């Protein structure tokens, strides 16, 4: 029938996923490991594991030597690195098939015929799908650049023969601006790099990147699945994908389905895959480029097809045609999927965070979630690997239900022990131009031009989050007051009709009373009043309360006594303190003290020596980042960042002796 | 005489709100728990003027007898809080977990929190490698009830970690060293 026994060669989610699906259909599955992953869930779900190297990946994952060894160690039958490692990986394909293990991805054929650009633009062309003409000579007259402007397009580019990064670069659209850019950068360009030669070339208006997945057969067959709209990303890498696009209708989606196909059948990709298209303003697609590799962006397009992208792969890689044809191909409701990554949004869009998860609870009994992740509670996220939490999936019945459904998971999916981007996917999903679908590549570079700031809150928000805080203020209060009963000294509760709260935001103090009448709070926030009903299970990570017929789930994040709480709500944080009328008053008589963030400055905790620095002047440094290690008495001992930022200098070296307060690692 | 007389009898607390000289420093000796308020309280036998008569030797206030002292250096004091109104709150919650007298059992509060549920974030945290440290308050966060634990003298002898907490509503005594 099968294969008996799958090595994987890749760790997390992606083994995660091989090995549930190989249970499924009753196959053994290897997983491989470093040191420090030997813990980690994919293990544990495999069936039989091999260690092969230390934390870095250069020597566990990408070591094909060792994985060679652990592949016939096993006696296993066939390979599914996933991707990312060696998916693409010649070498190892190479020596791999050498042994006469089945491999499941592509043959060396396909990676190296999409090696470069080159062969990949003659196969757009052979494959006849796009790939829009430009000028094949050098412009040089005044009036070249215009006539051959005329005769191929209109929405003409103007780039340098050779070089990048605005070396006379500029954008026409008619001929007199076109006739401009080209004299300008003919007779300025000799000034930066030497050279004077431009080039023409076609382009497109606010692009829309959209992936369309193609299914190969050995046999010569190829069917293409629903596209992928990936539009909204940062740092060139995807956030959120949605499948069932939009900008798209019946006849767009055959017309390109098919030339997706003809590629694939034209280099004969037997194998799984994509292929990317951009799309202008009006329609036009053009042909990007061809993947080679089980995407990151396979989990969503599954919800609307209802296939099984792994147990398919496996049958193909055995020798089985595929067992579906195009006309059983459709869109059987609508899915969305988010990445969450363990990343500050705040700092740049995604700076990765260093820590240990110590509360994790997954959306798992809402309907039309499905959650797919290699982590579990007591996992480690660290520098040696993408910051990878989860990714998370909703589908529906039409737009707005899986989008109604994805706002409600990421509110009821907890994540404490490092930072996360949450805050990020809450806004996006819920922006009017998101909603409506006026969505480009460059779509989060407009909308947060200043950086992520955070969810704002309008008027009726405000008073929901005041109204909630406050009952829960006080529910903490009632629930200090109930003891056992003690014979010998009978407790008298306090007879509280109302509580006056001065409840502090941002920089606005507000005025706050809330009585109880049991499992409502009646709260009257500067005169609005609100009703808060809830059951107030007060060691639950997910509060659900219900404020005027409003259905919210709240997260309390934090408490202390001095009215200091931190409450999530609508995905961000916001750091409420609550005094009573009294404290309030009183707390003006503070002097406001102001002291020194000496977090920069890094000093030795411990005498000892110095065994190693992981750092030198201009390394990036996390929060929680190990920058030295000194071991005294038998024990190594880390000295961690407290703030993100880079080194500016190494004051101590490894084979140092250093003493308590020296000065190790200075930081910006 | 009344201090050393209730001594095992009721729990005394005192909280140093201020400057403190002469023999009013024996009181908090006698006491239970000590407390300060941070640059804002002092606790001194004699004042810098003796000093630097008795020794050739120079010192300010804040040196001989501020919080900062004798919650890092000296261990007297338990902890220091940033203020008055700050301080005077953290009582209030500390107060909730003592008995009122020595006849009485540990104080008994409802809790929501289950008393059953297993703690999966513990297995990982000790690790294999003998010269590895790791951080025992992690450990002490995930077992008491609702992540709430109170830590006394956070900055002196922080080798050994000593506080209260509450399990299944009864209020708890911790006791742990710290590897880090």
């Amino acid at each position: 029938k099968t294969f008996d026994k799958i090595l994987v060669a890749n760790r997390g989610e992606i083994a995660c996923r091989v090995i549930r699906t190989c249970k499924k259909m009753g196959i053994k599955t290897v997983a491989i490991h470093s040191d420090v992953d030997a813990s980690s869930v994919h293990v544990k779900m495999a069936d039989e594991a091999v260690c092969v190297g230390p934390a870095p990946t250069s020597k566990s994952y990408l070591n094909m030597d060792a994985i060679m060894e652990a592949i016939k160690k096993t006696r296993a039958q066939a390979v599914h690195p996933g991707y990312g490692f060696l998916s693409e990986n010649k070498e190892f394909a190479r020596c791999l098939a050498a042994e006469d293990v089945v491999f499941i991805g592509p043959d060396t054929h396909a990676i190296q015929a999409m090696g470069d650009k080159i062969e990949s633009k003659l196969l757009a062309k052979k494959a006849e799908v796009n790939t829009i003409p430009g000028f094949d000579g050098v412009v040089k007259d005044a009036e070249e650049a215009v006539r051959i402007a005329r005769e191929i397009g209109y929405p003409v580019m103007i780039k340098a023969s050779a070089g990048g990064g605005g070396k006379g670069m500029r954008i026409a659209w008619d001929d007199e601006e076109t006739r401009d850019g080209f004299r300008l950068s003919s007779q300025e360009a000799a000034s930066s790099f030497g050279d004077d030669r431009l080039l023409i070339e076609k382009f497109i208006d606010n692009p829309r990147h959209i992936e369309i997945q193609v299914l190969g057969d050995k046999h010569g067959n190829a069917l293409w699945l629903n596209e992928r709209e990936c539009s909204i990303q940062r740092r060139n890498q995807k956030v959120v994908e949605e499948a069932p696009s939009i900008f798209l209708d019946a006849e767009t989606r055959r017309a390109m389905g098919e030339q997706a196909v003809a590629l694939a059948r034209a280099v004969k990709y037997s194998s799984a895959g994509t292929v990317e298209f951009l799309v202008d303003s009006k329609k036009n697609f053009y042909f990007l480029e061809m993947n080679t590799r089980l995407q990151v962006e396979h989990p969503v397009t599954e919800c609307i097809t209802g296939l099984d992208l792994v147990q398919e792969m496996i049958r193909v890689a055995k020798g089985y045609p595929l067992r579906h044809k195009q006309a059983d191909i459709r869109i059987n409701g609508w899915a969305v999927e988010c990445r969450v990554y363990a990343e500050d949004p705040y700092k740049s869009f995604g700076l990765p965070s260093i820590g240990r998860l110590s509360q994790y609870q997954e959306p798992l009994h809402l309907p039309g979630v499905r959650v797919d992740s290699g982590i579990q509670p007591g996992s480690d996220i660290s520098i040696y690997y993408d910051p990878m939490i989860s990714k998370l999936i909703t589908y529906g019945s039409d737009r707005t239900e899986a989008l109604k459904r994805m706002a409600d998971a990421l509110d009821n999916y907890v994540i404490r022990g490092v930072t996360h981007n949450i805050a990020l996917l809450r806004e996006v999903i819920i922006n009017s131009r998101f909603v409506k679908g006026d969505i480009s590549t460059k779509f989060l570079s407009d909308v947060y031009p200043d950086g992520f700031k955070g969810h704002m809150l309008t008027k009726s928000e405000k008073n929901q989050l005041l109204a909630i805080a406050s009952s829960l203020f006080v529910a903490f209060q009632l629930r200090a007051q109930h003891f056992q009963e003690n014979s010998r000294m009978p407790v008298i509760k306090p007879d509280i009709a109302n509580w006056e709260l001065s409840v502090k935001l941002h920089d606005k103090v507000h005025t706050v009373v809330a009585s109880n009448n049991g499992s409502v709070f009646s709260v009257e926030v500067d005169g609005s009043k609100l009703n808060v009903t809830s059951t107030w299970n007060l060691a639950s990570p997910l509060l659900s309360v219900s404020v005027d017929g409003t259905q919210r789930t709240v997260q309390c994040l934090s408490r202390e006594a001095g009215g200091n709480m931190s409450i999530q709500f609508l995905g961000t944080v916001y750091k409420v303190n609550i005094l009573t009328r009294l404290a309030a008053e009183l707390n003006k008589f503070m002097l406001e003290k102001v002291t020194e963030d000496t977090s920069s400055v890094l000093r030795s905790p411990m005498p000892g020596v110095v065994v190693a620095v992981s750092v030198k002047p201009g390394d990036a440094v996390a929060e929680g980042q190990e920058i030295c290690v000194i071991e005294a008495m038998k024990m190594q001992n880390s000295m961690t960042a407290g703030k993100t930022g880079t080194v500016k200098s190494v004051h101590c070296q490894a084979g140092d002796t250093v003493g308590e307060g020296d000065l190790l690692v200075e930081l910006e | 005489l009344r201090n050393v007389t209730a001594s095992g009898v009721i729990p005394q607390i005192s909280l140093i709100m201020g400057p403190c000289a002469g023999g009013a420093v024996y009181s908090p000796a006698l006491t239970d728990f000590t407390f300060m308020v941070k640059d804002t309280s002092y606790l001194f036998i004699t004042g810098p003027d003796v000093v630097k008569s008795v020794t050739n030797e120079d010192v300010t206030q804040e040196e001989l007898g501020g919080a900062k002292t004798h919650t890092t250096m000296s261990g007297v004091a338990h902890r220091a809080f940033e203020n008055d109104v700050d301080a005077l709150c953290n009582l209030r919650d500390f107060f909730n977990y003592l008995p009122l007298s020595s006849q009485d059992p540990a104080p008994v509060r409802e809790c929501h929190d289950p008393s059953d549920r297993l703690v999966p974030e513990l297995d990982t945290i000790v690790p294999l490698e003998s010269t590895k440290a790791y951080n025992m308050v992690d450990i002490i966060h995930s077992v008491v009830d609702e992540r709430e634990f109170f830590e006394i003298m956070p900055n002196y002898a922080k080798n050994i970690i000593v506080g209260f907490a509450r399990m299944n509503g009864r209020t708890v005594g911790i006791v742990g060293n710290q590897p880090k």
